């Protein structure tokens, strides 16, 4: 792995310091339907004319990004994404900007959110949950080795490709950091104590988020929830948890080691690294190289209703994509 | 029950950051 990782660090850095920009134009894409929405902008299922391929295009309004004080995060997530490369990470195929917005055209993952599937099925068996955890454990091992902290792990942020494999794609809260950072960001249920308590936190949080994910996947509901954030934060800082009776002892002991309020005790954060996790009884069954290789059989496989079928997808108000006749926020995004 | 409390919490849909 170290051998693999050191060769990737090298790949990462080359792109990280000499990124890429203006790899395509908007005139060469046919918008199909909105798939996501928010303060950032909006992700859209698109079709490449000359090729006919389907891509997920994220459109950001420049003036708005400025207004909301999001120019650093906006350049950071696009910088991180054109530089990472892992089997479970969504590649960014193209990226340009015009007199109005910034565009990030990624690989379209058609199986949608793991969230949709989890709320429908109820809960996930441990082997099914584990299948996914395994893919997350690897993607953090990687990301972390590049001194990148993820901090935005949650079902709604995890997609399932056609082979039934997990795909991470949103790097808005990602931070290039070797030591500690302080910002408060994430989703209440996935926040680690230390992020709540206004403490300097490291990459260990991403490991807390995993124990949470593995818990919500096997149980169907998060380890700490409540009516409002504040009461959750409260639940969390107590690090007091109860497990569904069906949970295996092994799945329980792994979670007691992941959801550990004592940082000096958190797995993936101890002295032996991720191997404390990779080597946990719960993962005995896991074939780490086959998972990497994608040689393992998904326990669930979306069966698309054709290329770019978006029927099992919620709808959104389609807004026109306007582009100003005059430049907008030039200087602030010259790095895009 | 926990599943029961979960529903009552109202945080059973997509959560924002």
């Amino acid at each position: 792995v170290k051998e693999f990782l050191a060769k990737a660090k090298e790949d990462f850095l080359k792109k990280w310091e000499n990124p890429a920009q203006n790899t395509a134009h908007l005139d060469q894409f046919e918008r199909i339907k909105t798939l996501g929405t928010g303060s950032f902008g909006r992700v859209m299922l698109v079709k490449h004319m000359e090729t006919g391929n389907h891509y997920a295009m994220k459109i950001l309004d420049k003036q708005k990004v400025v207004k909301l004080k999001q120019i650093e995060h906006t350049l950071n997530e696009k910088r991180i994404l054109q530089a990472v490369n892992f089997p479970f990470l969504v590649k960014l195929e193209f990226s340009f900007k015009d007199n109005s917005n910034l565009y990030m055209v990624m690989e379209y993952v058609p199986g949608g959110e793991m969230f949709s599937h989890l709320r429908r099925i109820g809960r996930f068996s441990e082997p099914h949950a584990r299948f996914y955890a395994a893919q997350i454990v690897l993607t953090f091992e990687y990301l972390h080795s590049l001194d990148l902290i993820y901090r935005d792990l949650k079902p709604e942020n995890l997609l399932i490709d056609q082979q039934g494999y997990i795909q991470v794609t949103d790097f808005g809260f990602a931070k290039r950091v070797k030591g500690r950072t302080w910002t408060l960001c994430g989703t209440p249920e996935y926040l680690a104590p230390e992020i709540i308590l206004s403490k300097g936190y490291n990459k260990a949080v991403d490991w807390w988020a995993l124990g949470v994910l593995i818990y919500e996947m096997a149980a169907g509901y998060p380890p700490f929830f409540a009516d409002q954030p504040i009461q959750i934060y409260e639940k969390i800082v107590s690090g007091k948890v109860r497990f569904p009776s069906h949970f295996s002892s092994d799945l329980k002991d792994l979670l007691r080691n992941l959801l550990q309020v004592d940082l000096t005790k958190r797995f993936g954060n101890l002295k032996n690294g991720v191997n404390d996790i990779k080597n946990h009884k719960w993962f005995a069954t896991t074939d780490w190289i086959a998972i990497y290789q994608r040689k393992v059989e998904a326990p669930f496989i979306p069966k698309f209703k054709g290329p770019g079928d978006t029927s099992n997808f919620d709808d959104y108000e389609e807004e026109e994509i306007r582009v100003s006749i005059n430049e907008k926020c030039g200087k602030e995004f010259s790095e895009f | 029950t926990t599943y029961a409390d979960f529903i009552a919490s109202g945080r059973t849909g997509r959560r924002n950051a």
